């Protein structure tokens, strides 16, 4: 009697929650671009899938054609733990807006 | 005899920590109200509330990561401004005379004025009161340029007063230890 | 040289302040405006209603 | 360096402007609405002081 | 499997940036899929609001992976004698997974472009919370009723003094 409606349930529900996730992931990824890129607004991202062990040439090529776009100057070589405070990082960085989605 | 020398002793040197903190303090406000009218010094035409901005003081070696991590935490627009500070000063704290470069912070609100007082405060940092138009600085320069030289003084006096009521004790201890 | 960025900074920040009273200015102008019009609009509906009790009288 | 000067001035300038603008049109909706709704407060209560007087 | 996401900043022109990331590299060499996300142009608050949403936003998205990963598993657990091929009886829309996000796009129907970042994070972090407990109710009422099952079986199990 119980298992057929909680399938249905769970089904429509993970599309509904799945779309949120995105669409948080888009309001994370637009937040972040205009405080990296100030106004005017012009972050129009990508969707990339790596390729099989492409990773490390992949990554190597990106950083490199972004050097300019987003200033060498600061961070990537190294960073220490910023643990005092309200908040500390989290997530590596590169010369570059970048989030993931865990399919 | 040996109360009261003991116990002026006592409280002297209490009391000559609390006046050494507090004139190094003073004197390094004065140093970086001397440099921020320097980072000023652009145009004066003006006879004299969103922005806000802070200042202070940190030690070499550390300025191109704590810029770096103020960067990546507050990124693109936590506008940080910096200067040597030519010969060391004493830390008050820290006790340790060491090469000083003071520095600036702005910032457009109170989220980003938390993180900028927070990565500070973490980096251990000496901020200090600093102010915001030209009537202040001049009441905070004068502020701390009579009390630097009250300061400086009233331990180097009190420095004395240890020295005479030491020589003092000194001349007749080993009388007093064999009595 | 790096003077620039401070006063850049601080010119912007008067800008902006010197804005935003102006706007508060305004907000309290319109505000005075409209009480002016809420006793115009008051004062005609006292002429028609003297005009009414004058009829009725 | 030079190049991160320019863009984080350029970035701050720009969003002090984009701040100034939000404050502008937000006051200028809130002396809009409280013109409509003091307009409603005044007439209203006077005239039922008229209503009253005739 | 994983998706990137990449600014793509502009640079003057947008053309001038997503042809050369995409059509460039890839003619350059086959390391990597490329398309657009297709982010919505939102309105933007102040600066320090936006900040305020660096916090929120962040913290958001280690949430909202959560509870999503949870229906799922919560999905699977009760489908157990079919979760194969798991990925269809999960799909959102579509035929793939894949197929579903290289085409997303912000839905205007769900929520409104022209609210602010705020009460949209604030809207959608009600659904997840909602879907979060939902689950813990609805999932956890099946539980017991397996568990019930259970208790059947452990009726009919052991020795006849047990049974």
């Amino acid at each position: 009697k119980q298992f057929g409606p909680l399938v249905r349930w769970l089904k429509v529900n993970f599309s509904e929650a799945f779309i949120a996730w995105i669409h948080i992931k888009a309001l994370r990824v637009f937040v972040e671009s205009v405080l990296r890129y100030g106004l005017p607004v012009n972050f129009q991202a990508m969707l990339l899938q790596p390729n099989k062990k492409s990773v490390k040439k992949l990554r190597e090529v990106l950083h490199e054609l972004y050097k300019h776009l987003d200033s060498s100057a600061a961070a990537i070589i190294d960073a220490p733990m910023d643990i005092p405070g309200l908040n500390l990082s989290q997530q590596e960085y590169y010369p570059y807006v970048y989030y993931k989605i865990d399919c | 005899n040996f109360e009261k020398i003991e116990n002026e002793l006592k409280e002297i040197n209490t009391n000559q920590e609390a006046l050494k903190r507090n004139f190094l303090e003073l004197t390094e406000l004065k140093f970086i109200l001397r440099k921020t009218q320097q980072f000023f010094d652009e145009m004066a035409d003006p006879d004299l509330l969103r922005l806000g901005f802070v200042a202070g003081v940190i030690n070499r070696e550390r300025i191109p990561t704590f810029e770096r991590m103020l960067w990546r935490v507050c990124r693109g627009n936590v506008f940080l401004r910096q200067a040597e500070i030519e010969n060391p000063l004493e830390d008050p704290v820290t006790g340790d005379y060491v090469h000083k470069s003071v520095f600036i912070i702005f910032f457009q609100g109170d989220q980003l004025k938390n993180r900028v007082k927070k990565i500070c405060e973490g980096f251990r940092a000496s901020l200090y009161p600093c102010p915001e138009t030209p009537q202040e600085r001049k009441e905070m320069a004068s502020g701390v340029n009579t009390r630097i030289d009250d300061l400086q003084m009233v331990l180097n006096q009190t420095e004395d007063h240890r020295q005479r009521v030491l020589q003092a004790a000194a001349k007749n201890i080993r009388v007093w230890f064999i009595k | 040289s790096q003077s620039q960025g401070i006063q850049q900074l601080l010119q912007a920040e008067k800008r902006a302040a010197e804005k935003v009273a102006d706007a508060r200015k305004r907000k309290a102008r319109r505000l005075k405006q409209a009480k002016e019009e809420a006793q115009m609009e008051v004062e005609q509906y006292r002429r028609e209603r003297e005009q009414e009790f004058q009829s009725k009288q | 360096s030079d190049a991160d000067v320019q863009k984080q001035i350029k970035h701050m300038m720009a969003f002090i402007e984009q701040e100034a603008n939000e404050k502008a049109e937000e006051i200028d909706a809130k002396a809009e609405e409280e013109f409509n709704i003091e307009k409603g407060r005044l007439v209203q209560t006077q005239r039922l002081k008229i209503m009253e007087y005739y | 499997t994983e998706f990137w996401l990449i600014s793509a900043p502009g640079e003057k022109t947008c053309q001038q940036t997503w042809e050369k990331l995409h059509a460039a590299t890839t003619k350059n060499n086959n390391l990597a899929v490329s398309s657009k996300f297709n982010i919505p142009d939102l309105k933007v608050g102040t600066l320090d609001v936006l900040v305020g949403l660096s916090d929120e936003l962040a913290k958001l998205d280690a949430f909202v992976e959560g509870v999503v990963k949870k229906v799922a598993q919560y999905m699977a657990d009760v489908l157990e004698d079919s979760k194969d091929k798991v990925q269809e009886n999960l799909l959102a829309s579509g035929v793939d997974l894949v197929t579903y996000i290289t085409r997303f796009q912000w839905d205007m129907a769900k929520y409104p472009i022209k609210q602010s970042l705020k009460n949209i994070s604030e809207i959608i972090a009600k659904g997840v919370t909602q879907i979060d407990n939902d689950l813990k109710s609805r999932a956890s009422a099946y539980n017991n009723l397996k568990g019930n099952l259970q208790n059947l079986e452990r009726k009919n199990a052991g020795s006849l003094l047990t049974r």
